[PDB]
RNA sequence: AAACUGCGAAUGGCUCAUUAAAUCAGUUAUGGUUCCUUUGGUCGCUCGUACUUGGAUAACUGUGGUAAUUCU
RNA sequence: ACGGGGAAUCAGGGUUCGAUUCCGGAGAGGGAGCCUGAGAAACGGCUACCACAUCCAAGGAAGGCAGCAGGCGCGCAAAUU
RNA sequence: UAAAGUUGCUGCAGUUAAAAAGCUCGUAGUUGGAUCUCUCUCGGCCGAAGCGUUUACUUUGAAAAAAUUAGAGUGUUCAAAGCAGGCCGCCUGGAUACCGCAGCUAGGAAUAAUGGAAUAGGACCGCGGUUCUAUUUUGUUG
RNA sequence: GAAGACGGUCGAACUUGACUAUCUAGAGGAAGUAAAAGUCGUAACAAGGUUUCCGUAGGUGAACCUGCGGAAGGAUCAUUA
């Protein structure tokens, strides 16, 4: 049983601080490795070069070939992998060009199908995946 | 005893101890008058202040230090420093989120007047604010309590 | 930072002054003087803010660079001048004398007195010490220094001054069952009759204090000042007699003056 | 106008790099210190050319140097 | 990780945030040292070194926007010379 | 951040779902049984009348920036706001509460800790006892 | 009363030999995870065809096998003077 002590703050306390640690996202919050480890560095978004287009096979249960891109990002030089979303959306990327990239939705894990891609493309070319999809906008020559 | 155990000569800076005093008109020793001072706050001067000899311009009763500021108590912890004694102060802090309190302490090091003869360890100790006497000592030893245990 | 400050910002003007906050970024400073900087009211909020004298700052300037505003006896062009308590503030042109005189609410009141009150002040005295081959020296609160006081004469006294020759005139000592004010503190503006004195030495010594409606707080030495012998005052008080209403009692007498009109 | 003199330029504004009983907050102390200014006091309290003392230097005039300066 | 007043959320209890207009501290590219002054170890003061950098007739001279605009760079990310 | 009683003080779990150390001793830590209902100034209504071992606790009272929050008043045209305003020169606001912890203060005395004499070095008190106060009651050490 | 010199002091910085972190157009090992929709077997789940499992030790192209001691989470709550 636990402590029923006027005088067992100290260790009430102590002992919270140190089963704080067990907790998965808590001490994924405050250790420091998973910032590290975080290509975006705790950005929201991030920009890159689309170092070219891929395309990953849906996990087992499900077939369809995800069209992605290989993109390494501007403010450290990592390479990301980032989910196109709507369908004929990678018509609008192009190789070598600027992309802005999200999360996909899981807080760094992977979502649906798509196996190890945390990443999608949220704007191409400084205009935004929405606007070339609905023809809003187009891609500037 | 030996009071000028130092290299200087040891006296209290108020006390003119050369006044010509013809030998035969001597009662007891020449001239030696003792000085000292009553400290506010309804303490009483030691005995051993008023007819001692040691000289100790730290002491609150007999130097140089006005006591003001915070009067606090503390148990004697160490007595391995000339004129100077550790004590310890404890009490309960309250942590709110445990509704529950954890003992901490301080130490304190506190000038002890030669004044106060026969200081143990662990008997308590009324000490008064001064102003810094050394690096890390701010109280003089105002009263000497003894210990429960102490016959 | 180095060296004094200059400025005050609005916000961290002294609340007494019941100055708005979208007005400026900035309140006016008082300048050094006889009072404090928190228990003092400058001329420019005075002659603005209380009296509607004056529209803007410039033209407090203007009021003060004619010459028409004497505090305590003296005509003064500063007009962030620290004028604090119990400072008469005379206007010659307009013929009306205010004497600086807290509210039960802690605010000074533009309190109106007759010429004949404005020749005087009580001051509380600070300190008293001996000094130049045995000259007895008194100070107050509002930081006059006397010469030769009377032999009676002690600290936290009250001392009656002559504004045109700067002397005194007459003394309340501090003894229970005096009038007092009180001029700072949770209790600032009341006044009632002092009904004991608690002495702790080596620290602040506690002053009760019984309103003449019979409700009794209590304050430091520090925040006390002696008013009248007795129960009378040797000032003319503000509408108000230091006597503080609850806020229940405050509803009630508003609601009733309200109801009376109409 | 200029220039000499005096005063301010140590306030304000910006930013958060440093900084882990440090800063800071409340609480006290300075009887252990400094304090321009403001306000009041003191300022024939000293037993020993005056109906006003001396030499400069700016501004100004004039001569200049350097590629170049709020140089001189 | 500037601290605090405080902010978000919150049954009770708490959790997280607070660079940010108020108060206190610190700094003025990095260190160091000073002059004047009541007050500065001041940088819209000086002196030097370190880094960067402006003009030059090559002898020398002059620097400090974490002030207000504004520019570059950085970036997901922020306005008028 | 809540949801998360999935960090659990309130308030979680540990047989088999994740989990009690192989087992004992043991210091610090934490927690610990009953018990105890004048006032050395006294003057013919007033004051030198005492934290009276102490602390924790509780209830006060001081003192504690503003802004923010809560909240009183106030038809910004309503509201977020603001601290204004209202009446035929006059009248009235610019409240108030809260402000952990520590520090100061004062009542209570349950609860909790602590203390009082057992080698009597014990409480009240009549009787004594070996240095020594710089005020002596009015022509000053005559 | 200027330049200047000596000696101190504060002391930036410089030369010199020694002690952290990351990008790699590089090597080089044994690992893990995912896709194994491929081979070699069959270790485990039924007494899984040698009951399984734990500690330890050894040996195997691999699941694994064997020795010693333990457990039932056993395939026996039981076996008779």
């Amino acid at each position: 049983g636990k402590c029923r002590g006027l005088r067992t703050a100290r260790k009430l306390r102590s002992h919270r601080r140190d089963q704080k640690w067990h907790d998965k996202q808590y001490k994924k919050a405050h250790l420091g490795t998973a910032l590290k480890a975080n290509p975006f560095g705790g950005a929201s978004h991030a920009k890159g070069i689309v170092l070219e287009k891929v395309g990953v096979e849906a996990k087992q249960p499900n077939s369809a070939i995800r069209k992605c891109v290989r993109v390494q990002l501007i403010k450290n030089g990592k390479k990301i992998t980032a989910f196109v979303p709507n369908d004929g959306c990678l018509n609008f990327i192009e190789e070598n060009d600027e992309v802005l990239v999200a999360g996909f939705g899981r807080k760094g894990h992977a979502v649906g199908d798509i196996p190890g891609v945390r990443f999608k493309v949220v704007k191409v070319a400084n205009v935004s995946l929405l606007a070339l999809y609905k023809g809003k906008k187009e891609r500037p020559r | 005893a030996d009071i000028q155990t130092e290299r200087a000569y040891q006296k209290q800076p108020t006390i003119f101890q050369n006044k010509k005093r013809v030998l035969l008109g001597e009662t007891g020793k020449e001239k030696l008058p003792r000085y000292y001072k009553n400290i506010g706050l309804g303490f009483k001067t030691p005995k051993e202040a008023i007819e001692g000899t040691y000289i100790d311009k730290k002491c609150p009763f007999t130097g140089n230090v006005s006591i003001r500021g915070r009067i606090l108590s503390g148990v004697v912890t160490k007595m391995k420093m000339q004129r100077t004694i550790v004590i310890r102060r404890d009490y309960l802090h309250y942590i709110r989120k445990y509704n529950r309190f954890e003992k901490r302490h301080k130490n304190m090091s506190v000038h002890l007047s030669p004044c106060f003869r026969d200081v143990q360890i662990g008997d308590i100790v009324t000490v008064g604010e001064c102003r810094p006497l050394s690096k890390t000592v701010r109280f003089n030893v105002l009263k000497v309590t003894k210990a429960a245990g102490t016959k | 930072a180095r060296g004094p400050k200059k400025h005050l910002k609005r916000v961290a003007a002294p609340k007494h002054w019941m100055l708005d906050k979208l007005t400026g970024v900035f309140a006016p400073r008082p300048s050094t003087g006889p009072h404090k900087l928190r228990e003092c009211l400058p001329l420019i909020i005075f002659l603005r803010n209380r009296l509607k004298y004056a529209l803007t700052g410039d033209e407090v300037k203007k009021i003060c660079m004619q010459r028409f505003i004497k505090i305590d006896g003296k005509v003064r062009t500063d007009i962030t001048y620290p004028a604090g308590f119990m400072d008469v503030i005379s206007i010659d042109k307009t013929g009306e004398n205010f004497r600086l005189i807290y509210d039960t609410k802690g605010r000074f009141a533009v309190h109106r007195i007759t010429p004949e009150e404005a020749k005087y002040k009580l001051c509380k005295v600070r300190k008293i010490f001996v000094g130049t081959k045995g000259i007895p020296h008194l100070v107050t609160h509002d930081a006059r220094t006397i010469r030769y006081p009377d032999p009676l004469i002690k600290v936290n006294d009250t001392i009656q001054i002559d504004l045109e020759t700067g002397k005194i005139t007459d003394f309340i000592k501090f003894d229970t069952g005096n009038l007092c004010m009180v001029t700072g503190g949770a209790n600032l503006g009341r006044i009632g009759v002092i009904t004991n004195r608690e002495r702790h030495p080596g620290s602040f010594d506690v002053v009760h204090v019984k309103d003449a409606n019979g409700n009794s707080f209590a304050t430091r030495l520090s925040n006390i000042f002696v008013i009248g012998k007795g129960n009378k005052p040797w000032i003319s008080l503000p509408r108000g007699k230091g006597i503080r209403l609850t806020i229940a009692e405050e509803r009630d007498k508003r609601l009733a003056a309200k109801q009376s009109s109409g």
